[PDB]
């Protein structure tokens, strides 16, 4: 995959921005509440049984901040994402055996939480390049399945 | 299958797309275009450059769709039953498509209304447009 | 689903009905080698190859299709009780419906190819995609 | 991915006893049937409007053929499939935009195609070879997208 001059500046100048906390915990408690089934990957969380318990676990939204933590690796280095995301891949394909198609899912829910933070500044060029980022770290983090 | 809750709150958040259907389907569809530029591909007798009155006019119409779907939510297949002969018959839109659209929309109401789209709110909107896609490629 | 879906469904169901645990049977174990990942639903059964849970897990499994095909006018009454089950309770994910109804469709085209025609084959998997949307609801 | 001893002897050994040009025609004819919106790529092809059409319909036999044919040039070298699939994922991706949903789809077609041809001697252990297979020239044939 090739990054634009714009696209490199619209995913590192939005990525300054964002807060990892507070996006990374919605993103991974929207994917438990739209996508319910994703929640038997997270018995160990414990309480999962509404999405008020959902959104208010602390282990839901500890977790949350890592997963975005490392959409920022992406972030910092493009052109080196495949190895970036290697040992992750490992874990989610090797060891959890996630299905792929489940990457897919929690990107669109991040592009839905960058677009509520965001509001009109998520341009549609923005979403797009985002859009790119996300599926490019889903590829990544299923190479270990291929 | 709709529950009694996810009814309430696809028409909730409805009565704020209401009024902006023109605004909000022209947006999703330039969204979707430069998202996902395969898609102009269904539009080849379109003028697809931004702003234009096509686009306006189109985007109008699929939302205003999706408005009366809602209003007649227990029976949606019967609402869209012309749509579906169009899209899955005459227009063989590929079934990856429906999802793409759908994913343009949910962009549009939180950078208008994140407020409004709470994380069930999300969850019974996206259950309404899956359902929506079912129809429109049901043939 | 069309009137010429249900009785080409219910065409194939002729042949399929006398033969519920050998065919569940053979289901289950082409999708357990074939998608291995999917095992991990059943850490209570054998799986060893003829095991007794197994024949009789793919035996309801089938009955409970042949129902869906007698009361085909209305499936989602029929199998009412199987969505909590797999959806609730065991958080199947959606993908593995697709995978059991390709060795379903598999077993069907192994004992009854002629039967499978390329028509009947599009109504079966109409059939199938339906049962499972009913499944994950 | 790495093959094993025994998929390597499933797979060639299968291969040997495939009608390319009778598995081919049917395996595209399903494919326009079962998932009719893949009519939409084919229009130069003249006549689909019925199944009776495209199983009769002389470009899908012709062109079913070269489809199974391709997926041959895989089992005569497979540590090399990703090199022998590229320029055909130029023409997919780039030229035809065809969602790799699409090939997935193909892929399950042409299991049941096999089964339909071979009955009991396609083995469970046969078909998770084959299934393989399929899955690796779908990946192959989706490089370029990424
Ligand atoms: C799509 C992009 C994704 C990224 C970038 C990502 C990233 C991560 C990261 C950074 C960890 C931290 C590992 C650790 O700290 O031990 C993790 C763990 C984990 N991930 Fe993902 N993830 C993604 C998607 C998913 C999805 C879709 C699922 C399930 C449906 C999933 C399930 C898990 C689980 C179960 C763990 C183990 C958590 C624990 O036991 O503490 N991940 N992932
Ligand atoms: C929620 C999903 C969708 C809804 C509610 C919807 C709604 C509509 C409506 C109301 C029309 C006008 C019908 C008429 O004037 O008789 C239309 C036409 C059309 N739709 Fe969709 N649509 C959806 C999805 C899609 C998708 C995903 C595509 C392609 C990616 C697509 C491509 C088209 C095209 C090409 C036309 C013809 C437009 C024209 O010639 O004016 N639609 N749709
Ligand atoms: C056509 C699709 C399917 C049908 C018709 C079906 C039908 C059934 C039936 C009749 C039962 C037993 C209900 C009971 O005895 O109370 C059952 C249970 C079960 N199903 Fe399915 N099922 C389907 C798909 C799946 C899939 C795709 C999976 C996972 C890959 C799965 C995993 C299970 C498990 C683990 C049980 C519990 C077994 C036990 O504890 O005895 N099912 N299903
Ligand atoms: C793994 C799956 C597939 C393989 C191995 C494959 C293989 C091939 C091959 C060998 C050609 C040769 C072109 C020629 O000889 O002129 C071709 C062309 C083509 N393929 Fe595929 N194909 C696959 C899936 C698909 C699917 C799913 C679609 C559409 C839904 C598609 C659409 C086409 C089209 C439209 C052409 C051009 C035909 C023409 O203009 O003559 N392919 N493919």
């Amino acid at each position: 995959v090739h990054w634009s001059a714009e696209e490199k500046q619209l995913i590192t100048g939005l990525w300054g921005k964002v807060n990892v906390a507070d996006c990374g915990a919605e993103a991974l408690a929207r994917l438990l509440i739209v996508y319910p089934w994703t929640q038997r990957f997270f018995a160990s969380f414990g309480n999962l049984s509404s999405p008020t318990a959902i959104l208010g676990n602390p282990m839901v939204r500890a977790h949350g901040k890592k997963v975005l933590t490392s959409f920022g690796d992406a972030v910092k280095n493009l052109d080196n994402i495949k190895n970036t995301f290697s040992q992750l891949s490992e874990l989610h394909c090797d060891k959890l055996h996630v299905d792929p198609e489940n990457f897919r899912l929690l990107g669109d829910i991040l592009i839905i939480v960058l677009a509520a933070h965001f509001s009109k500044d998520f341009t549609p060029e923005c979403q797009a390049a985002w859009q790119k980022l996300v599926r490019v770290v889903a590829h990544a983090l299923a190479r270990k399945y291929h | 299958v709709l529950s009694a809750a996810d009814k309430n709150n696809v028409k909730g958040i409805f009565t704020k797309i209401a009024g902006h259907a023109e605004e909000y389907g022209a947006e999703t569809l330039e969204r979707m275009f430069i998202t996902y530029p395969p898609t102009k591909t269904y539009f080849p007798h379109f003028d697809l450059s931004h702003g234009s009155a096509q686009i306006k006019g189109h985007g109008k119409k699929v939302v205003a769709a999706l408005i009366e779907a809602a209003n007649h939510i227990d029976d949606i297949a019967g609402t869209l039953s012309k749509l579906s002969d169009l899209h899955a018959h005459k227009l063989r839109v590929d079934p990856v498509n429906f999802k793409l659209l759908g994913q343009c929309f949910l962009v549009v109401v939180a950078i208008h209304h994140p407020a409004a789209l709470t994380p069930e709110v999300h969850a019974s909107l996206d259950k309404f447009l899956c359902a929506v896609g079912t129809v429109l490629t049901a043939k």
